[PDB]
Formats: structure tokens, sequence, C-alpha cells
């Protein structure tokens, strides 16, 4: 296993061009913990390994870039993912977070509640999500698409997802939505990506890249979650934290990626061309402006 | 005329033999850093470890307000060095400790000023 020295393994191409039908996920790692440095959570060696992961990628990194991130705080009251995504975005990213529960961030902007209640004005490059259901925990029926946050998730990325952007979002076995697979489609590159440290667990981060817009590949989302499991179910992934103990190369490389503003007229394949190769962002270049609907009673 | 001070409050906590606020986020890195009190990245050196800033800061943790008119947090979005010998502690060191202005090292702690 060659893999133990990488940040975490992706999904195989190969995995993804099957047919498969869902499974029960048994791994073999099940239970089973990598062993961390010295006073390091797992959120944080989990979201550095993300990132590390992300480097990989081709990415736009426009100069203020703007990045939000769902489902931050932690049932201690603080936001470990959102420090990490800090460190590594380039100084004076813009950055902004939201959860269900009350927390403290070093983010620029937090909103606290349910994420359906967030709204923001403008577009975003960078979307990242760690929300799970602990209700979905409690399997008292098949596994099937979830609804909920996921539903709002899909929607933000359509609407408020700026072109060449790029999204990851966690998933499990049972924290899954099929129309988030089917949105995968929707961006240049696309995979589900597990971090070494997190490896005997069925989570993974699904990883839109390059948001295109309109789908150039067309995904069944309950045929590929299975095909996700399948992978899974034959791949045992090592456990490891090697990656963590290199940081030289951390931080994302500012490409100072081009922002424009375009009509959906006016959006020819070259233009998609540079989309697809992380050279281009389509948005607005406006203020940002973000808000929390409070119901009142 | 009445405030409450969580700063007293806190030292005089510790000093009873009270367990140190935890779960503040530590941060990977190189270690091979400026060693800096407070920065916008984590500049620890090697007898130092960098944590979030709003993690380690007392009000932030506290859920109470800042003690300046303009209510402002100079640890909230930055990074925070706490010498490896007191990071099992790094709001109490924050809280007790200073910043030297001039170098902006630690004052007793890495200020050659
Ligand atoms: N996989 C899943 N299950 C069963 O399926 C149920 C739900 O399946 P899952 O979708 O939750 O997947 P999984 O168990 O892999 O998730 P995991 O607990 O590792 O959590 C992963 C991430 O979810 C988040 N998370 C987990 N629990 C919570 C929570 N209670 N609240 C908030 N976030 C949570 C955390 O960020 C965590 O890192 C589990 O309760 C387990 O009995 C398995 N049982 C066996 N025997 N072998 C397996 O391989 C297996
Ligand atoms: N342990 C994981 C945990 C924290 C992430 C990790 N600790 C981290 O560092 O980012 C996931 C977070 O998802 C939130 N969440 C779940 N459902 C919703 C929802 N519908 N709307 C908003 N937030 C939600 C929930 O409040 C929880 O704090
Ligand atoms: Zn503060
Ligand atoms: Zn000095």
């Amino acid at each position: 296993s060659s893999q133990a020295w990488q940040p975490g393994v992706a999904m195989p191409n190969l995995y993804k061009m099957q047919r498969m039908l869902l499974e029960k996920c048994d791994l073999q790692n099940y239970g089973d913990s990598a062993t961390l440095p010295k006073g390091i959570m797992m959120n944080v060696a989990k979201y550095t390994q993300l990132c590390q992961y992300l480097n990989t990628l081709t990415l736009a990194v426009p100069y203020n870039m703007r990045v939000i991130h769902f489902g931050a705080g932690s049932d201690k009251g603080v936001a470990p993912g959102t420090a990490v995504l800090r460190q590594w975005l380039p100084t004076g990213t813009l950055l902004v977070d939201s959860d269900l529960n009350d927390f403290v961030s070093d983010a620029d902007s937090t909103l606290i509640g349910d994420c359906a209640t967030v709204h923001t004005a403008n577009k975003w490059d960078l979307i990242i999500s760690d929300m799970y259901d602990p209700k979905t925990k409690n399997v008292t029926k098949e596994n099937d698409s979830k609804e909920g946050f996921f539903t709002y998730i899909c929607g933000f990325i359509q609407q408020k997802l700026a072109l060449g952007g790029s999204v990851a979002i966690k998933i499990t076995e049972h924290s899954w939505n099929a129309d988030l697979y089917k949105l995968m489609g929707h961006f240049a590159w696309w995979t589900a990506f597990v971090t070494n440290v997190n490896a005997s667990s069925s989570e993974a981060f699904l990883i839109g890249c390059n948001y295109l817009g309109k789908p150039r590949e067309q995904i069944d989302g309950y045929v590929m979650h299975a095909n996700y499991i399948f992978w899974r179910n034959t791949n045992p992934i090592q456990l490891s934290s090697y990656s963590l103990f290199d940081m030289s190369k951390f931080p994302l490389k500012l490409r100072g990626t081009a922002v424009m503003s375009l009509k959906e007229g006016q959006i020819n394949d070259m233009i998609l061309s540079l989309l697809s190769k992380g050279r281009l962002i389509i948005r607005e270049n406006n203020r940002v402006v973000i808000s929390s609907d409070v119901l009142v009673n | 005329a009445f405030a409450v001070d969580a700063a007293k409050a806190y030292k005089d906590y510790l000093a009873s033999g009270g367990q140190p606020i935890t779960n503040c986020v530590k941060m990977l890195c190189t270690h091979t850093g400026t060693g800096q009190a407070i920065t916008v990245t984590p500049e620890a050196n090697m007898d130092q470890e960098s944590f979030g800033g709003a993690s380690c800061c007392l009000y932030c943790r506290c859920h109470i307000d800042h003690p300046n008119p303009k209510g402002f947090c100079d640890l909230k979005g930055k990074y925070v060095q706490i010498p490896t010998t007191c990071a099992n502690d790094p709001v109490g060191f924050t809280l007790k400790n200073t910043v030297c202005t001039v170098c902006g090292m630690w004052k007793g702690y890495g200020c050659s000023c």
C-alpha cells in the first residue's frame, strides 16, 4: 500500500464507470483509529489532508477569493475545519462559515442556524460542507437518497457557485444524495476522496472541480453511490497520518485566476475550456453580503 | 459601575487547582516559522505550538464581551503561538502574557528587546 504517504485515496475512474447495486458497507478497518500527532484533533487532521489533496487538483484561486463553509461548528463549540481552511487559503481570502449550533470561529463571518435559512447575495469560488445529520446513524429503512441539507446544497451550488468554482461535500454510507452525484457531472472533473486518517470510516468528500454550470456528463446518483460503496468494500485503505508531518507545501498556491462577468449567452466552448482548466472564474466582483433568516413566534 | 471580570475570574480559577480550558484548536505546521506571538498563518518554531486564535480567546470561548470600547479581538481570525511548555493552557497564557509592540514577540518569551 503506497497510498499511505498520500493525504488520502480518491475513487479510481474505473469504479465510476461501473453499474452496481447498493450493498451494505462493511469496512475491514472499521473501528480502527489512525495514530494522530500529539495534541491534534481528528477534524484538524481530516481537513488538513482534504486541503493537501485539493492542492493536487486544478482550482481557480482568484484575488479576493470567496469560500463558504457549511457545518463548521463542533460539539466542543469551536471550528477546527475553519481554522485549517483559513490557514490553507491565501491571506485575505473571505471565509464565511455556518452551523446549526452556536460556535466560535476564525472565519470573517459566521451564521448560526439551519443551512436552509442562509442566504447570500453574491456567488462563491469554493464551497465546503462537513454537514452530517446524527439521525442518519439510526437506520430504520433501506439506504436511499437523503433530503434535508442535501437539498439545500444542490440548490446553493446551482444558484450561488461561480463558474470554474469547486465544492467539497462530506458524505457517508447512509448520508448521501442522488442529485448531488448527478450534479458532479456539471463539473469538469469529479471524485470521491477518502482521507487517510479517517479511512476506517465510510466518509468521503464528493469533490466537484471547475463548475461548468451545465452537465458535461450524465450521472445516475443511485448507481454512482452504489459504485462508491462497492469501491470502499473491495479496497481496504490503510490508516495513515503520514502526510500530516510535512506542512511545507501545504498553503494553496495563489494563481491570481481571472474573474469575468458574462451573460449565459456569452459563454462559448472557448470559455468553457478555460473554466475546465481552472484558469477562469465567472461571477460578480461586488461586495459580499450574507443573511440568516429568523423565524418569529 | 458594575462589570464582570473574567480575566481575574479565570486566573483565580487556575490558582484553585482548576482544570484549564481545553479544545483549543492546534494547527499542523512546519515549526520552522518566525515564532511571533500573533500572526496570519501559523508561525510556530520548534519551541512553540500554533493554535487557532479564536479558540484561545477567553472572551470568545466564554461568550462574553471583549475588554475594550470597540469590542475588537486581536486573536480571532489569526493564529497564536504558545510555548510548548505552556501549551497545556493556551487561554491562560495569552491572557497572562503580553505581546511586544516593536518585535512582535511575546514579552518574556523570545523577546530580545
Ligand atoms: N462532527 C461533524 C460536525 C462538525 C463538523 C466538524 N466538527 C468540522 O470541523 O467542521 C458536523 C456538523 O454538521 C452540522 N449540521 C448537520 N445538519 C445540519 C443542517 N441541516 N444545517 C446546518 N448544519 C447542520 C451539525 O451541527 C454538526 O456540527
Ligand atoms: Zn476574542
Ligand atoms: Zn521585543
